[PDB]
């Protein structure tokens, strides 16, 4: 117990959580950036420390920060993270939370339902468990660390090496799904077509199936995943499509891959071959745009 | 206007002004948008 | 592709190296703390890699027109080591604020860096004021970076230049400004370390 | 079937609002054709078309050639027939060419005879013209396009909209008062006003610049979302 | 030029900027209050940049605006339109008027008078107090009897 | 200790999305969800906020879960409809609500906050008697004009209330008007909607109370109070939201003698020519 | 001298930007006459003239009467010359008229060497039929109306501006990418971009809801004093 | 178009509409 709470009111703001309004009452203190503010909270021991995340690059130190504060002014503070535009994925804010933050406030709630939610913390002890090594927690941000087309053999690794993690949230790994094509194009054509984007998304051929591996993707937003890492119009180079989204699923699922016998495998195509498009669409840098194609009205 | 201001108050007739802080924005408009790139080139 | 900015910092702020990570610039702090501003200017130096070094002052905002208004003489003369810029103050002197004369009169440094230098300036004995300048790193390397003996390293590294062979040149137009003193005793202080300077380069 | 855009005044976003309702029908599942009308031929750069590509229906047409071999495959379930690029003593005397062009007319009914097509868009004009009215009259539903403003507040009580035709309300701002005014009074008066709206979105802005529909360009956008309910409600509505 | 939340845009004059604040002068004080929020239209050459603010002060014409926690891209605008401009300092030494020795020697005995006179409040050594009020007495006197 | 992963909640709450894991119960309406609850003890109970009239019943259902049930229980509300304001957001946490999810966030945010509660206990007390939360939604119940004393009597009497949040009881706002229209034409041009909005004139000014406006949303309250924008009507204005100041302003207009207080009060044409 | 403002699509402002110059320009002391060429009949209700009113030049010379007696005077230095309402018949068959109005160039011919007017300000339709031909032909000098948008930028390089005509730009936006890189392209390959632009004001939407111009209805808005802006250069440029 | 101004005047918000803007009025009667 950190038994004295005198600052209990006092909230440490930075001044970007107040979008220009007044601060509210004397008990407002505003700061510049997140370094003061961390500063003048290495001191107090029971005030609302509200910090204002406007980029990504500013996430690992504002964790250390954060993971400061937890760890050496006790449970009675409450560290609230308001993130102004965009800076934020899933995993970052279990990052943030797993280091101390009480809670992470998107950028899609206004002002007022921001300051509602400053005031819904208070009174509140931070109970949970924080850990004494921050390189862990830095760590659990990215566990797969190679993005791409893998082999059969290191696809199943990679994933099961990833489902057998026990620092990661449980039933939400990522999604793995299969992904049937159309009968008029193969399985490498299929690969040819698909780029992922993030370090954590991996793809591989086998068995007339393309299965992909998306780290930390919920099942509810795997259509926008799919749009991002595919010509937009899924469905005109698969026919179905199967996920598993649960470990237990996925687990499963792996130990019916391996199964596969080593000549049903694929290999992507030689780059010579990449000199006809599969279908009409052209990735100019990190996008996907189709390109038009006579065709004769019937 | 700056620059025009500068040449009215302190000679400077032959100092042909490069901003290539509207050129680095023109390139980076033209990468961004297909039609503009297009019409231009 | 042909500017390169860098925060140098001697306290060691973690804020400054936030914003330098935010808004994309370059930062350097020394863990040895020694020469005052000379010693971190040649520690910068020991990194940086560009064939000009332009010193800005904490409170001095360039222009946008700055470098074109400079660059030119540099590859004029391949001798040209050194060239100055006016010190203007946008803030009011400890004279103006005090005394009610702001726009009125003119500042107490504007007699120096509008006709001082510019007399220099024929003579070839335009010295280094600190900001608002111009170094060609390779005169500056020979010497052996940024005088550390006396309190003015930028009169001392012009003379050091100067005696080199090496020229220096003024350009009048004022490009860059900043913030006066904001007490008597500031102005009384910064006079005292400049004379403490110049009596010590005699 | 056919449902044919038409906007009220020039300017509101017939062309936008047509693109983006045919990228949400074939993301529905539809087959959908969609033919520019407009002499402008504006639709095409939606769809990646290069501005040197001048051929068209219309361009066919007039150089004897058949208009068949001038469509345009986006998708598997979207084809376009552009217009073509006319020339400009073509478009300084329109009447040289206007009644040129009464064979797209049993065109489209083939097409639409044919069952390829679930939908066919069409991109109409504003100008009174003879072809405009043709393909007005082989529309089988008509959707009139307007903005929330004083012009046409004035134009829907002197012009006559097709028969059938619902109205669409596109670049509706926010903090407004005059057109909340309007927009009030139209609720209450209008009858053939749609339930659905479409805001003022900087994707409907940029769709065009980049070449791609608004819902291909931003899904996640207002006006993609408000586009795909448009979708549905001709889908349940407009479908027989 | 000044925008508002309802899409009314009034033109103004900027007579002073500052690191997070301007002063601006309307003709009859268009549409403002001392809490609204509002976009401020500032040009640099043929570019025109949009700053969000908040009404600090309005007494008649003159009208305080504090400007709202800006992106960086918006601060190097800022920068760039008011304290960066390579027109002000030029154009402030060049405002700067003559020198004229009498008017100059005016003013500083002006000057002179008024540090006695400001002494004639405040005294490290009580004593000196009488003898600078004498001073400051027989001087205005004088002053009034030129 | 036992249900601790298990995540009770509504069907509305997923839009649509599957059960997200083993531990997920979808219910129909928010009182089967209190039934299974009951028997729950550290469980995550989403309620789900379709209309207005469902706050009360909420409430009433918050209050008995965190009172039978102790602090290890996690009670989240997540808003799917715009249907909330900031004084029944209020009164759903003080009766026992870890925290009320907006509907602005889309439901990865709301996944990542209800994984934010995990492993809390709920510290903060929570009244026995539920009477007296409810009349905290609307203690003022006087709309319209008031005279100017009646209207400094019922101000005072809000702000002396210990049952209301600190600061942030409302906005106390001095609208002076353009010279050209008297204050009478002003309160013409008023016409507050709530019930604890209250007007009066004096001294040629009109004095606006809102009550539990915030100051930043302040223009949105104006805006709809008014029927022209607020600019074009009056010329300054003054604003008191904190308890300290509100109080020293009323206690500064009481200081105004009467008769000068206030009551309500019982285009060019072309023609034609021949042009020549 | 005779001024003709012509949008390059519909929707773009030039029947407001037309009473708000003319506003203008009988505020500067000049004699204005102001000309209405677009059959929809939009320009008249500008200057509080009821919709009932369906008198007008196109209709006087389309019912055999004299088209001198359609003007209105609104101030002692602004006289209305407006199109006159045209039934839906006649709308839909625009073939059946056009040809009829050719009888207007001689008349305005005559008013310009009348010197009674010192400006005859037309506002022109994009129609690209005999009657807008034309009366463009007839006019010293002619504005160009367009927004900073895709379409515009499109526009522009596939169809033939007036001969002399200069750009003005219309309902310039805030924060808007787009607009500003589009801007940015035309300020260096636009060359007969006017210096002057016109903002999206809130004024220019209400002046015709209260049926003035905006001069009149808001003289403190920034588009009424860009207007006097765009007034005082065509006293300066287009004198003669 | 189908245009329905009977019982126009029975709302206040559209009574008031029409009183600022003399272009709904005039419409509307
Ligand atoms: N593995 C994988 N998953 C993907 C991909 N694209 C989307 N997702 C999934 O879809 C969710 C929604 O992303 P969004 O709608 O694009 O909306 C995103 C986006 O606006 C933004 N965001 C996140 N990461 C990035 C990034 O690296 N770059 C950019 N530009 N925005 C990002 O944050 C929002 C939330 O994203 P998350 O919390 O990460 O949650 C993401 C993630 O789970 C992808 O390429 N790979
Ligand atoms: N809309 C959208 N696009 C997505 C998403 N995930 C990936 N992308 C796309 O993938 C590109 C590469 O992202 P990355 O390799 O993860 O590498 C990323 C990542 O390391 C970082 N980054 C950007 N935004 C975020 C963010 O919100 N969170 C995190 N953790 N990193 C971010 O910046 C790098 C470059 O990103 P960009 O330049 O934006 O370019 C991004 C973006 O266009 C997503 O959820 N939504
Ligand atoms: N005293 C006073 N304050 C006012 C009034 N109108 C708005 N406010 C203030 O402005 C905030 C934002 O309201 P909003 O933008 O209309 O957004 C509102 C609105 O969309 C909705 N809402 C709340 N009550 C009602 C209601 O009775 N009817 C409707 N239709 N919506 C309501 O809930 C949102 C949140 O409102 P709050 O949390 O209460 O927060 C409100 C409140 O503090 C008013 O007439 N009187
Ligand atoms: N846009 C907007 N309009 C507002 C707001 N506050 C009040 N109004 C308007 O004022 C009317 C009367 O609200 P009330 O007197 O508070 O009386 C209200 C109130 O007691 C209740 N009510 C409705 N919605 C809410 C809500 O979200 N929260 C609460 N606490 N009560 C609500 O129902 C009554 C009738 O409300 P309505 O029929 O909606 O009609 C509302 C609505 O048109 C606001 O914040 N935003
Ligand atoms: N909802 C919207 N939000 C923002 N911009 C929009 C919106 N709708 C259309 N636009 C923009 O308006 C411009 C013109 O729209 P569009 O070309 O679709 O109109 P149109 O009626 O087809 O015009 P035209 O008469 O030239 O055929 C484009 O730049 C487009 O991006
Ligand atoms: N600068 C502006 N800011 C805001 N709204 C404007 C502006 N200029 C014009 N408008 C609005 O745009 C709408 C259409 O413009 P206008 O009435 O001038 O039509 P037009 O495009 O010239 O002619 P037509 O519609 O017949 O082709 C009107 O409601 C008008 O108020
Ligand atoms: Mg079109
Ligand atoms: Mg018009």
């Amino acid at each position: 117990e950190i038994q004295p709470r005198s600052d209990e009111k006092r909230i440490l703001s930075n001044v970007a959580v107040l979008e220009g309004a007044p601060p509210l009452s004397e008990h407002w203190q505003l700061f510049n950036n997140n370094e003061v503010l961390f500063n003048e909270a290495r001191t107090a021991q029971a005030a609302t420390v509200v910090f204002s995340l406007q980029q990504n690059a500013q996430i690992e130190p504002l964790a250390r920060s954060i993971h400061t504060l937890r760890r050496q002014r006790g449970s009675a503070m409450k560290i609230l993270v308001r993130e102004n535009t965009a800076s934020l994925r899933a995993t970052d804010e279990r990052l943030l939370l797993a280091c101390g933050a009480n809670m992470v406030i998107p950028w899609n709630a206004p002002l007022s339902r921001c300051l509602t939610m400053i005031e819904s913390v208070q009174g509140q002890k931070f109970s949970r468990y924080v850990p004494e090594d921050i390189t862990t927690l830095l760590s659990m941000t990215q566990p797969l660390k190679l993005r791409g087309f893998q082999k059969w053999d290191v696809f199943c690794n990679a994933v099961n090496n990833m489902m057998n993690n026990p620092l990661l949230p449980a039933h939400g790994k990522g999604v793995l799904v299969a992904l049937r094509p159309v009968p008029g194009i193969r399985v490498e054509q299929a690969l040819t077509l698909c780029r992922p984007n993030r370090t954590g998304d991996i793809m591989t051929i086998g068995g007339n199936r393309l299965v992909l591996f998306l780290s930390f993707c919920r099942i509810n937003d795997l259509d926008t995943a799919l749009n991002h890492i595919f010509p937009l119009p899924t469905g005109d180079i698969f026919s179905n499509r199967m996920v598993w989204f649960e470990d237990d699923q996925i687990s499963a699922e792996l130990v019916q891959m391996r199964l596969l016998a080593p000549e049903q495998w694929g290999m992507p195509l030689p780059l010579t071959q990449s000199s006809k498009p599969v279908i009409n669409a052209e990735h100019d840098g990190r996008h996907w745009r189709r390109i038009p194609e006579p065709m004769r009205l019937l | 206007n700056d620059i025009v201001a500068l040449k009215q108050a302190f000679s400077l007739p032959d100092i042909d002004y490069a901003d290539i802080s509207q050129r680095e924005q023109l390139a980076a408009a033209l990468k961004r948008w297909p039609l503009l790139a297009e019409f231009a080139q | 592709d042909k500017l390169n900015i860098w925060i140098l910092d001697d306290g060691g702020r973690e804020e400054f190296r936030q914003f330098a990570q935010n808004v994309g610039v370059k930062y350097i702090a020394r863990t040895t703390h020694e020469h005052a501003k000379a010693g971190n200017i040649n520690n910068a130096l020991k990194y940086a890699k560009g064939e000009f070094v332009s010193i800005f002052d904490c409170d001095h905002v360039p222009t946008r027109s700055f470098l074109q208004m400079t660059m030119g003489w540099f590859l004029k003369e391949k001798q040209l080591a050194m060239m100055q810029t006016p010190h203007h103050f946008f803030s009011p002197d400890p004279f103006e604020r005090n005394l009610g004369r702001f726009r009125k009169t003119p500042n107490e440094g504007t007699l120096f860096y509008g006709l001082v230098q510019d007399g220099n300036d024929m003579w070839d004995a335009t010295f280094f004021c600190g900001s608002c300048a111009v170094i060609r790193r390779k005169p500056l390397d020979e010497i052996g970076g940024i005088a550390v003996e006396t309190v003015t390293e930028d009169a001392h590294t012009s003379l050091r230049l100067h005696r080199r062979g090496y020229t220096s040149a003024y350009m009048r137009i004022p490009q860059a400004a900043g913030l006066a003193t904001e007490s008597l005793s500031a102005h009384i202080g910064q006079r005292i370390r400049w004379a403490r300077g110049m009596v010590q380069i005699f | 079937a056919v449902l044919g855009l038409q906007g009220v005044r020039g300017g509101v976003g017939t062309t936008t609002i047509t693109a983006a309702l045919a990228w949400s029908l074939q993301m529905l599942g539809e087959n959908v054709l969609v033919v520019d009308a407009c002499p402008d031929n504006l639709l095409r750069l939606s769809f990646n078309v290069d501005f040197t590509h001048r051929q068209g229906w219309a361009r066919a047409m007039l150089d004897g050639q058949d208009w068949r071999d001038a469509g345009l495959r986006y998708t598997s379930q979207l084809d376009l027939l552009p217009f073509g690029q006319l020339s400009i003593e073509e478009q300084e005397n329109p009447q040289h060419w206007q009644t040129r062009l009464s064979d797209i007319c049993s065109g489209l009914q083939q097409l639409k005879a044919s069952g390829r097509y679930q939908w066919i868009l069409i991109d109409l004009p504003r100008d009174a013209s003879q072809i405009t009215h043709q393909l007005l009259s082989l529309c089988d539903h008509s959707l009139a396009i307007v903005n929330v403003d004083a012009n046409c507040h004035i134009r829907l009580h002197q012009q006559a909209l097709p028969d059938g035709a619902h109205i669409l309300i596109n670049n509706f701002r926010i903090g407004s008062q005059v057109q909340d005014d309007i927009y009030q009074l139209w609720l209450q008066s209008q009858r053939r006003l749609l339930p659905m709206l479409i805001h003022r979105d900087e994707a409907m802005a940029e769709c065009l610049a980049a070449k791609q529909p608004v819902g291909e360009y931003r899904s996640d956008a207002l006006a993609a979302e408000e586009i795909l309910t448009l979708a549905n409600w001709c889908l349940l509505n407009y479908s027989g | 030029a000044i925008a508002r939340e309802d899409g009314h845009l009034f033109s103004c004059t900027v007579q002073d900027f500052s690191d997070g604040g301007l002063g601006i002068k309307i003709n009859g004080q268009a549409q403002i209050l001392e809490g609204q929020k509002v976009n401020l239209l500032l040009k640099r050459g043929q570019q025109e940049y949009v700053f969000p603010t908040q009404v600090a002060r309005v007494m008649g014409n003159e009208v305080g605006l504090k400007l709202m926690p800006l992106t960086t891209q918006q601060h190097i605008d800022f920068v760039q339109c008011t304290f960066a401009r390579a027109d002000t300092w030029a154009l402030w030494q060049d405002s700067y008027p003559e020198d004229k020795p009498l008017e100059s020697l005016l003013d500083i005995l002006k000057l002179g008078f008024r540090g006695y006179r400001h002494l004639a409040e405040f005294a490290p050594s009580s004593v000196k107090g009488i003898f600078r009020v004498l001073t400051s007495l027989v001087s205005w006197v004088v002053s009034f009897i030129p």
